[PDB]
């Protein structure tokens, strides 16, 4: 979905009686780079590939 | 001693304004880039508040960098630094001068 | 253990106190005067002296 | 906790309501439970959990409405004004004339 419901999420799936707001709470710039190539190798480039095969060759 | 530095210093900076008609307009900018953030602190400090302390900070600190890039135009342009011309501070007190203008109307 | 039980309610906090405008008007007012004191003193000494004008192509 | 009253009801059955009442200061997961336990009558229950969010961050007054912000405003402006006439003043001129 889109970048503006990620940097203002509040997710009720941990720490549950109490949530625990996100946006406030984590570094972004990990995630916001790998997006960024995942939307780059699959408009432009051509070859579509799935997020798990970007998340795991993004150190090397 | 601070009689003779100071009518030296007097005299030698004088001068040195009416050679170049470049320098007393950096400097005519800088002294009111002064006021702003004097009268901008003196309504902190007549009402005790501190509300919107960003919308505080984002001008100050337009007028603190501000005048610190006019000094480092002053300093550059006077005397030439090795390999960078008279034209190429310039561009870059504007691309530097422009950036930041962007990340202080973000800030408020 | 099974008869009526009180009704309750919950205990807000105070807004942060705006400071009233008949103040704010008079310092906008102050900032107004002096960027023009900037300007005129700008056009009245010799620092801006229109005088390389770049006309040509 | 907040006793219910009586609205309008239909030919079988009689319906509550609660009227408006205004949500909490504080964010997290909650219940909404109305449950009738009366001795010699029936029991009955009816819950559901729902979340209640924090602010976005748009959804705040802005730098106009407060009225104590006008001051910077106004001193961010005449820095913006006063340059652009700064540049514009500084190639139209000349050097030791
Ligand atoms: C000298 C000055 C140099 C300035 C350099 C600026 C370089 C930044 C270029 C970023 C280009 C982004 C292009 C883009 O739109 O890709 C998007 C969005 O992709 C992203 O999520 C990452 C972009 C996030 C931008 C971060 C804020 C801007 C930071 C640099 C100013 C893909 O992400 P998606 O998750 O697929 O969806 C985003 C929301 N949509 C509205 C698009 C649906």
């Amino acid at each position: 979905n889109s970048f503006y419901k990620f940097l203002n999420w509040f997710d009720d799936r941990t720490w549950y009686p109490l949530g625990r707001v996100t946006g406030g709470t984590l570094y972004p710039g990990l995630m916001t780079t790998s997006a960024f190539i995942w939307h780059a190798l699959r408009n432009w480039l051509g070859l579509p590939i799935d997020i798990r095969n970007v998340c795991v060759l993004f150190a090397p | 001693d601070f009689q003779e530095t100071f009518k030296t210093s007097k005299r030698a900076y004088f001068a040195q304004i009416e050679k170049y008609p470049k320098l007393k307009l950096i400097d005519t900018f800088c002294f009111f880039l002064v006021l702003l953030g004097v009268i901008q602190c003196t309504f902190i400090i007549l009402i005790r508040d501190n509300f919107p302390f960003n919308a505080f900070l984002a001008g100050f600190i337009i007028c603190v960098g501000q005048f610190v890039l006019l000094m480092s135009l002053r300093l550059q342009l006077c005397n030439s630094f090795p390999g960078i011309s008279k034209n190429r501070a310039f561009a870059e007190f504007i691309v530097a001068s422009l950036i930041l203008h962007f990340v202080c109307l973000h800030f408020i | 253990k099974f008869g009526i039980k009180p009704e309750i309610h919950h205990i807000f906090h105070a807004e942060p106190k705006r400071v009233a405008k008949p103040i704010a008007v008079i310092f906008v007012l102050i900032i107004f005067i002096t960027i023009l004191s900037l300007i005129v003193t700008w056009l009245n000494s010799c620092a801006a002296a229109f005088n390389n004008i770049p006309t040509g192509v | 906790r907040l006793t219910l009253s009586p609205s309008g009801n239909d030919s079988e059955t009689q319906y509550y309501t609660t009227g408006e009442f205004i949500l909490p200061d504080r964010h997290g997961v909650f219940t909404f439970l109305t449950d009738y336990r009366k001795i010699g009558l029936s029991f009955t229950t009816d819950k559901d959990v729902k979340a209640i969010r924090h602010l976005a961050n748009d959804e705040y007054p802005r730098s106009w409405e407060i009225s104590n912000s006008w001051v910077y405003i106004s001193a961010i402006c005449g820095v913006i004004v006063a340059w652009i006439f700064f540049v514009v003043s500084f190639v139209t001129t000349s050097s030791v004339g």
